[PDB]
This record gives C-alpha cells, structure tokens and sequence, in this order.
C-alpha cells in the first residue's frame, strides 16, 4: 500500500494520501471542530474553526482542507490550538444576535455547542452588532441572516446536490450577505437540507417553527414511504404527537438527505 | 535632440470609454487559438 | 448600500437592455481572450462593458450578461455586488472619486472634498440635480505621490488645490473636457523641485549586455 | 560593499520612469528594451532561471519571496494543462504607485518581461491583470502590445524563436483583495475576488485549473535587463539575499512626493532627504514612517534615523519592507487617525471569506474609531492587541495580517498617546 504516517498528538496513524487533517483525526476517534466543512459538500475553508496546531510549524492550518504530510504530528489539543478556536469562535459570536430563546436551533446549535466545548465562556465585544435583512426563499425554510454565520453550506448544497444555483453571497466584508440576491423562491426538490446544514438558526424549518425544542423530543427511527427510495428518517415526537422528520444517515440511500415531501 | 522637458505620454488625453475594448477587438486577429478543456462550461 | 435587489420601475427585469452590435463583437473579442470551456471568465469585462455602455447596471444587464455567457444569474449578481466599480444605481454623468486614505489624508484630501461639496451643493453619496455629479468617498487610487487625486469616470486628476478641482468641475460644467494630469507644475511622479535622477540620457541598446549573449 | 544608496543613472533598469521619453516600441528599442530578446529565448528555461536565481531577485509584489525558485515551481513537464504566467499589476496598497508607471511609462518593458518569464516557466500566455481604476495606463499597455504584435515581438512565433506566446490584458473592477494571487486568478475566472486557500499553490492549481505563476509587474519587468546585464550585475546592489534596485514611492509629508528607482539598502534618512526633499519641516519634525505601503507596521522617528530599506533590516526594524512604499508623518499628524482610517480602508477592502478578517478587522475599526475620539478606557488597547493576534495567521490570506499589523505598530510605538487621549476624554466628558 501507499499509505503515510502521520501523527495525531502522537498517535501514529496510517493514511491514504490526499488525506485532510480533519480527516486523520477523525481516524482517532477525534472530532475537529467545524462549521462551514461538511462531508459531503466541497470544501470551503473560510469559518477557520478547525485552525490546528501541526507541531514544528509556526502556523495553524485550516484542517478541513490541508492535506497531511508524511510525519506531521497534529496537536489536536495544544495551547496554540484552543487559542485559535477560541478566537474565531469570539469573531464568530462578535455580530451574532442574542436569539438563542427565540431561535428555533437551540439545543440543537452547532454555534452553541462548540461555543460551549471550544470558545471562552464570555464577551470582549463592547460595540453594536449588525443587523442583516431577513430574506423570502419561500414556504418551508424561514430566513433570519442575522443568525447567518457565512460558512456557505448554503450555496455549496444548492449548487452541488440540489444543482440549483441560486444561492450565493452578495456584498463585500461584514456586509456580505447570504442570498438570492432578488425576490426568488428557493423551492427545490431538496431544499429543505439546507435547514439541516446551516449549523445556526439562520435557516430553519418554517412548519415546525417554534412548535418544539430538541432536549424534549422522543426520536424514532423510521423508514419514508413518500417514494420507493426508502429514505431513513428521525421522525421526533413529543408527548405522543410528531413534531417534525429528520434524514438518517444511510450511505447506500439517501446519504443524509431527505426530499421536501419527506421532510 | 535630447528632449528631457517635455511629457511624452500625451495620448491617454485623447482615450474614449471604448479605447481598451477596441484594442482588444484589434488584438484579437493576432493570437493564438485558445486551450480547451474538452468541455462546453463546467455544467456541461 | 444595499445589496439586495428590489424591483422598481425604473430597474427591473423587464428594464430595456440589449448590447449594440459592435458591443457584441467587443463581446466576442473578450470571450476570445480565455480557454474554451471557460467562458464565465468573461463575467467581469463583459459586465463592465454593459456598465459603459449605459452608465450603470439595471438588473436587465446583469441578467444579459447571464444569458450570453451561459453563466447562473446568482454568478453574475456576486461580481456585481462585489466588484465596488459596478453601479447598480444610476450615477451621474461625471462620477468623481476622491481618495481619502491616508496618503491623501495627510495631503489634505479633505480640503477638496469640502471644496468639492460646496461647489456642487451635494454631499458625499448624493447627486446633483442634473444629473451631472455623482461624489463618492473611495479608497486608494494608487496615485498616491501625486496625492490629493480624484478620478472623473475614467481620469486622474492629481496634485490637487481647491482652485484647481474648482477649475476642473467648471470646464466639466462648461461642456469641455479636462486634462487628465496633476495640476501642479510637475508632469506625473518627478520630484517638484526637478530631477533627482535619470537626468541622463538612457544608454540604449547593447549596454552592459554580458558575454556569451 | 558597506553603504548602499547614490545609484547612478546608468543603473536603472526603469529609464522613462518620469514619462520624459517616448514610451512607445521606438522609444523602448532605443532605450535597450526588446534587444537580443530571441537569443535569451533560445537559451532555454533553464538558463533564465538561473539568471533569476543568481540575481537574488526577490518578490517585488511585497513578501520578497524568491523570484527564481518561485519561478522554477513551474519548471516541469507538462500534463496536458497549458501553463500560464500571469502578472499581478493591481497595486491596491495605500502609498504604492509604482506598477503604474512601470505600466504607464515602460510598458514594452513589461511585455518583454511577460515573455521572457513566460519562456521560463514554460507559460503559454500572459494574464496582465491590471486594476479597473488604471484605465489610461490599460489601455497606454493594450497599445504597447498591439506594437508588439505587430512587430513579431509576441505571438505566433515571438522574437523569430518559434516559441508561441500571447499577452492578455484584464482590467479589474475595484477590490484590493484582487491584488492577492489567488484572489486575482479568482477574479480572472470570473468570480467574486475570495482568495484560494494554499495548498494548491497556483504552480499546481492556477488560473483555470492550470499551472500559473503570478508575479508583480516590477519583479517581471526587471527580468530582461536581468537576462541581459547578467544576474551578478543585479545581485552587486544592496545587501546579501537582499539584491537589486527598487522602486521607492515617497508620499504623505515630504516636500516633494515622488517614485524614485534607488538601490536597495539605501537608508531611509538618505532616501527621503535625497530625492523627496526632506520631511516637511525637516527631519526634526518627523513622527513616523510607514516603511512599505499600509500594511507594514510604523516605525518612529528614533528608528528611521539607521534603518536601512530592504527586507531585512526593516524585519529588525519589526515592520516590512512590503511594496517600499514610504508614507512619512510628521509631528502635525493626528496618527490615530490616520491608522484608523487605514483601518477603515482594511474593512471596504475585505472579501468577508473567512471569519478572522470578516468580523475582527470591523471590530478593529470600531475600536480604532472610538480610539480616534478617546472614547475608550486604556484595558481595551491590550484587548486590541489580542484582537490583532486573533487575526493574524489565522486568515486565509495575508490580508488580515495586513490589517492586524498597522494596530500592532501603533499600539508598540505609541500607546502613551492613546492613554493621554482617552484620559482627556475621560476628564473632559465626566
Ligand atoms: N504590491 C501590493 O500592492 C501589495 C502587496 N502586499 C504584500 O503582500 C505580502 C503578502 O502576500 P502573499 O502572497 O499573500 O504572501 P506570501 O507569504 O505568501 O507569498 C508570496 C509569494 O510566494 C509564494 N510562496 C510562498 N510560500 C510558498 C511555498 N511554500 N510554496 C510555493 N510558493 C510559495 C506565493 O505563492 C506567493 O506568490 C505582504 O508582504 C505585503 O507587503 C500586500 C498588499 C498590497
Ligand atoms: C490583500 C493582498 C493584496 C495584494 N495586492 C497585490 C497587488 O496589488 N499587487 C501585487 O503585485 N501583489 C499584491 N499582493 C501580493 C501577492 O499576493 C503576491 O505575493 C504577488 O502579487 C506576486 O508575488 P511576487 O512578489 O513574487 O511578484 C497582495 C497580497 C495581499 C495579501
Ligand atoms: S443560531 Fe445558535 S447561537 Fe445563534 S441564536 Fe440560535 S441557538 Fe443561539
Ligand atoms: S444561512 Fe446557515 S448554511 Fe447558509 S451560509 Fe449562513 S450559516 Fe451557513
Ligand atoms: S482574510 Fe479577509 S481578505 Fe482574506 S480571504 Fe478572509 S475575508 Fe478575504
Ligand atoms: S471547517 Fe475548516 S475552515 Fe471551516
Ligand atoms: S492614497 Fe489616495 S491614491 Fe493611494
Ligand atoms: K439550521
């Protein structure tokens, strides 16, 4: 075989090449944070949240998209490494709005999470926040960018797997905006994943808005009968009534993805 | 004569909103043909 | 500022745009200039082209310039909305640009921009009545020895006074056209006070060409 | 040699610098321009870019890497990818003006540059990208190139060598970010101007997915005089791994703001009292020099007096040489306000891809900006020092280290000024 060395915080490890840093340390069992890298989406490198320290290099890299060297031993939970996290998640939380009460993704949030596992416990920021123009995609996916975070999960999803193109960024800096640009309806097939892949509140499920909250939810694995694709699906529940239906990963159907009917 | 006074580059007063895209269309005859990457656009 | 599109009956996506045909072989010139298969290469001159031809971009060129291309419209509303060249509000017909960085702030850019504001009755953003001035606020020019500099839609005008961009925005009034250069005695980046260097003549060809060439 | 500085005319690869001699291909073959072009063509790459490596010619773009072994990354064969030399000539750093006269005033020196580097690294073509707001100086090289075409200098068989190159000419449309390599072949495809991450670096993914090399307009138009007066004429100005002549961009408060052609490590006291006629005021009235365009950090009066110019001795000066454009302050200037409208311009002129600069440098010029008025107590500037250490490195590309620099230099050279500021704030609006 063909496969390199590399060193997650000593760890030898055995990877193909073309191997990410995110990638073999996944292979220990660790989980880099993330938010604007996804599996099946390509690669975009720009939330910097997966910023680690590979030891003998003065400099962090984006493990989401650097591909290992032979011999590189990963410092997964080195000084410098939780220094870097903690500072983008402080630019991260530096404009981001105090929803989480009113925002449906609470319990569930990606941002909450890993503010919580990698980020400082609290704020430095003492200037006003922006405040971005809500935008009408249509019925099934509410929009409150003010929540939006920029890691384009978003327009990644709609051009790779929906093959829609409607989605983009629009602007410059701090004022750019994840958008359609103009009054357009984002009605796909599939475009309720995009609800499942922004790790914040900026898009969420319009049918299920504020009906429910994740810490209460009963999950029941459960098959789609609304085709013959047999796509496996969460169908949460709460006090004996059903709240909404998630995707189930299943690699060889419906790999996280379920259509809007489904959905 | 050695001229050392005087500014040369007295053209640029005399260019139009189209002086560059005119000289491209002029260019254009003198090149060679494009690379191709065996497809119309990426979505084909 | 916006960077959201709302149709008004002056910008919408049954606004009137069409290219002339000799912008359309300007067109083709451009397209000619990238590999084949990669025609979205040309999103940004082309774009631009419909910026010269009518001023300003409604969301009927940026949609043109979708559909000729081949490209998303979204692909094309991104360049727009990036790129800070691209009007996508008409401008005036003389759009000046005065640099207030810092190498134009420590010459004293701001005289001319007072200047420049009551001598139009505008202010920074607006547009006069006419429709002949638009003054905006922009970043470096990179002119920046031949500071305090504005640009008029395609022009530098450099090494500026109050009088002297008072002199200029009068003979745009007067219909003429000035003279793209600094308005001091200098002629484009010499020191003032004369040559410091290259004051002798170039050597030409064949000096100081080493051996075995 | 132990002093640098007093270079003679004979020299200066940029003769025409000031636009006194015809720019045109008259003018430029009777200044030494296109002369043996096909006897350096049919030397080979391999010749060329050991004239590069042996120059000691640096990244004239600003990080001063080296020219030669950047060059020679594309110095393999071929995949079925054409290979492209594509030519940085944005020039978006506040205090730089110089790519504007190489473009405007030795434009046939910069074609020749393309071809030459071109032959080097085996590129099929040359993507000029030249920024949007240099619309004369596009269109002054679009005509240069059109003689050059027609001369048999570039194209189907350029200089009679047989070796086929074509030179573009793309205009920008006004971001800074797309001075920035990766976002520059971003903006020629077409795209908004974000910055690719590295790896790939554009010797293996460029412009369209093809190996591309992205180089200044000065450290590729110095490149046929290089081929010509020899790498050892080049690399016998300035210090070791600090060779050449450079453009210097003279600008703020001298007397007489000027670009100048000057050999490398000549000080900075002596550049500026030589061909700028002084700080205005005299030298005695000077507070602090910009060294290199915006992005390189300030340095005092106390630091200017020995520094000399090169790469270097202005990284042991902590702060760069960059694009060595010297923006000079003197003792009149309000520098917080100057630094935050510096700020200001790092925040309209940030692509917004990644999170460190999208957010942080907006953050920086709300802090900046209340630093300007006092309107602040003097924990938040160490707070700001960690904002800028948040930012830096942590970018995709350099632009958040340019923006986290200024606000580190201020802060190390001048924080008892900000104290005393936000003190009298304090006591005249409590
Ligand atoms: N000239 C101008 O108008 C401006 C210049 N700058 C300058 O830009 C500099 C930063 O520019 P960057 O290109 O982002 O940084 P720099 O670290 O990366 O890289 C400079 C060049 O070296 C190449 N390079 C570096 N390491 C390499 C490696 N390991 N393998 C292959 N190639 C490698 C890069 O591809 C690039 O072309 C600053 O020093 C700043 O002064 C900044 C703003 C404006
Ligand atoms: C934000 C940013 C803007 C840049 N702008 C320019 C530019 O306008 N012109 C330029 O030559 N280099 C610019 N650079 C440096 C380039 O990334 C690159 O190093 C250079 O253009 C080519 O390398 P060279 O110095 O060897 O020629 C910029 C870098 C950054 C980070
Ligand atoms: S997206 Fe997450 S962090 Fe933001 S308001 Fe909602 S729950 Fe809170
Ligand atoms: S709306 Fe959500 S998925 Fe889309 S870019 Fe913003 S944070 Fe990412
Ligand atoms: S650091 Fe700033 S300029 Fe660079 S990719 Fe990120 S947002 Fe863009
Ligand atoms: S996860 Fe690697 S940068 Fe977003
Ligand atoms: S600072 Fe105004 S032109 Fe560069
Ligand atoms: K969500």
């Amino acid at each position: 075989s063909n496969l390199i060395e590399v060193f997650v915080d000593g760890q030898s490890v055995m990877v193909e090449p073309g191997t990410t840093v995110l990638q073999a340390c996944e292979k220990v069992g660790m989980q880099i944070p993330r938010f604007c890298y996804h599996e099946r989406l390509s690669v975009a490198g720009n939330c910097r949240m997966c910023l680690v320290e590979i030891e003998k290099a003065p400099k962090v890299v984006a493990a989401c998209a650097m591909p290992v060297m032979k011999g590189w031993n990963i410092l997964t939970n080195s000084e410098k490494t939780k220094k870097a996290r903690e500072g983008v998640m402080e630019f991260l939380l530096a404009n981001h709005p105090l929803d989480c009460p009113i925002c449906d993704q609470g319990g569930e949030c990606d941002l909450q999470d890993q503010s919580m596992m990698f980020g400082s416990d609290r704020s430095r920021f003492l200037e006003g926040k922006r405040a971005v123009e809500d935008k009408n995609i249509g019925p099934l996916v509410k929009t409150i960018m003010t929540r939006c975070i920029q890691c384009t999960r978003c327009i990644r999803f709609a051009s790779e797997i929906a093959g829609v193109d409607d989605l983009g960024t629009t602007g410059r800096g701090n004022d750019m905006q994840v958008g359609t640009y103009i009054e357009k309806m984002f009605m796909s097939e599939l475009s309720g994943n995009i609800i499942d892949i922004c790790p914040v509140g900026a898009l969420t499920s319009k049918p299920y808005a504020f009906t429910a909250r994740p810490w209460e939810t009963r999950k029941t694995e459960s098959i789609d009968v609304m085709d013959a694709v047999g796509s496996n699906i969460v169908v949460s529940t709460r006090t004996g009534e059903v709240m909404r239906i998630l995707p189930r990963m299943h690699e060889d159907i419906n790999e996280e993805w379920i259509s809007d009917k489904t959905r | 004569p050695f001229d050392n006074t005087t500014y040369k580059n007295l053209q640029h007063h005399d260019y139009s909103t189209y002086t560059f895209l005119d000289l491209n269309l002029d260019l254009s005859k003198f090149r060679m043909p494009q690379p191709s990457s065996g497809r119309e656009s990426p979505r084909h | 500022a916006l960077f959201v599109h709302r149709d008004t009956p002056k910008n919408n996506p049954e606004t009137p745009f069409d290219f002339t045909p000799e912008n359309y072989k300007r067109i083709e010139a451009i397209v000619k200039n990238y590999p084949e298969g990669h025609k979205a290469a040309a999103v940004l001159p082309v774009l631009d082209l419909a910026q010269r031809q009518n001023g300003w971009l409604p969301i009927s060129a940026m949609n043109k310039v979708a559909e000729i291309l081949q490209v998303p419209p979204m692909r094309v509303y991104e360049v727009a909305t990036f790129y800070t060249m691209y009007n996508r509000k008409p401008v005036g017909k003389y759009h000046i640009q005065v640099c207030t960085t810092t190498p134009c702030m420590l010459r004293n850019s701001d005289s001319i921009l007072e200047a420049i504001q009551k001598k139009l009755g505008i202010k920074v953003g607006e547009t006069t009545p006419d429709k002949l001035f638009t003054l905006i606020e922009v970043e470096c020019l990179g002119a920046c020895v031949n500071a305090p500099m504005v640009q008029i839609n395609d022009n530098y005008y450099e090494d500026l006074t109050p009088k002297d961009i008072e002199e200029i925005i009068d003979e745009l009034k007067a219909g003429k056209i000035p003279k793209p250069g600094p308005r001091s005695g200098r002629f484009s980046c010499e020191p003032a006070g004369g040559l410091t260097s290259l004051t002798e003549p170039p050597k030409g060809p064949g000096f100081g060409v080493q051996a075995g060439l | 040699k132990t002093s640098f500085g007093s270079l003679k005319d004979e020299d200066r690869i940029f003769t025409n610098l000031y636009g006194r001699h015809d720019w045109r291909l008259k003018g430029a073959q009777s200044r030494g321009d296109w002369y043996k072009t096909k006897e350096i063509l049919l030397k080979g790459p391999d010749w060329i870019l050991g004239e590069v490596k042996t120059s000691g010619l640096r990244g004239r773009g600003g990080a001063g890497f080296p020219t030669g072994l950047k060059w020679s990354f594309m110095n393999k064969p071929s995949d079925g990818r054409p290979k492209y030399l594509v030519v940085n000539a944005d020039e978006g750093e506040p205090g730089t003006c110089k790519d504007r006269e190489i473009i405007r005033h030795d434009p046939h020196k910069l074609v020749e540059g393309c071809l030459v580097g071109g032959r080097a690294m085996g590129a099929r073509a040359a993507y000029i990208y030249i920024r949007g707001e240099f619309y004369n100086e596009a269109s002054n090289l679009q005509v240069a190139i059109r003689e050059a075409y027609e001369a048999g200098l570039i194209g189907k068989n350029a200089c009679g060598s047989g070796y086929d190159f074509d030179v573009f000419v793309v205009r920008g449309a006004g971001a800074y970010i797309c001075g920035e390599e990766t976002a520059l072949i971003e903006s020629i495809e077409g795209k908004q101007g974000k910055p690719r991450l590295k790896p790939p670096f554009p010797a293996d993914v460029g412009v369209f997915g093809c190996p591309t090399t992205v180089a200044n307009v000065e450290t590729v138009a110095v490149s046929p005089t290089i081929c010509r007066r020899g790498g050892a004429w080049f690399a016998s100005f300035g210090r070791e791994r600090n060779s050449g002549t450079k453009l210097f961009n003279i600008s703020g408060h001298v007397n007489n703001p000027c670009t100048v052609e000057e050999e490398m490590s000549v000080p900075l006291k002596e550049l500026i009292e030589k061909h700028a006629g002084g700080v205005t005021g005299g030298w005695d009235n000077l507070l602090a020099v910009i060294p290199g365009g915006s992005s390189t950090p300030l340095i005092p009066k106390s630091v200017c007096e020995t520094v000399l110019m090169d790469f270097d001795a202005l990284i042991q000066a902590q702060t760069g040489l960059g694009t060595a454009a010297v923006i000079v302050m003197d003792r009149s200037t309000d520098i917080v306000k100057a630094i935050a409208r510096l700020i200001e311009f790092y925040k309209h002129e940030s692509c917004g891809q990644c999170t460190p600069c999208r957010e942080g440098v907006d953050w920086m010029n709300k802090v900046m900006a209340r630093f300007v008025r006092g309107d602040a107590r003097p924990a938040e500037i160490d707070s700001l020092w960690e904002i800028s250490k948040q930012i830096e490195g942590h970018t995709i590309c350099a632009l958040g280290d340019g923006a986290a620099w200024p606000v580190q230099g201020l802060i190390r050279h001048f924080r008892p000024e900000l104290e005393e500021r936000m003190q009298r704030f304090a006591q005249q609006h409590q």
